[PDB]
């Protein structure tokens, strides 16, 4: 969640977090990334953005 | 409780009737309009695909028609 609509820096932070989550094989098994892919990014983000 | 049993029971009955009234009277109605839920998508421009048209030749000028 952000006070302002999420932009490029938010996407970079999200990508880094997703990579580190996928790194932890012991606890995390699968991350379905919809916001990263432009085909499904509309669903993963709120109307206000 | 020869002189206490009657007023207490009267008050109890009145309270029960008042409670039933207050409930059932308010149950009626309470549905004048129907409002549908809204589920829109995020309208943003991140990683938009870019299409480039190029025309070139030995001629000077050209007439070009394309679909946006």
């Amino acid at each position: 969640e952000g006070e302002e609509p999420l932009g490029i820096e938010a996407h970079a932070f999200y990508d880094k977090m997703v990579a580190d989550l996928r790194a932890d094989t012991e606890h995390v098994q699968h991350v379905q990334d919809f916001w990263g892919d432009t085909l499904t990014a509309s669903g993963a983000q709120s109307v206000d953005g | 409780l020869g002189r206490i049993w009657l007023p207490v029971l009267i008050v109890v009955a009145v309270a029960a009737g008042a409670l039933i009234v207050m409930n059932v009277r308010t149950v009626f109605g309470s549905n004048p309009v129907v409002v549908t839920e809204k589920t829109s998508d995020n309208a943003e421009d991140f990683n938009p695909k870019v299409v480039t048209y190029e025309i070139f030749g030995s001629g000077s000028s050209a007439v070009i028609n394309y679909m946006d």
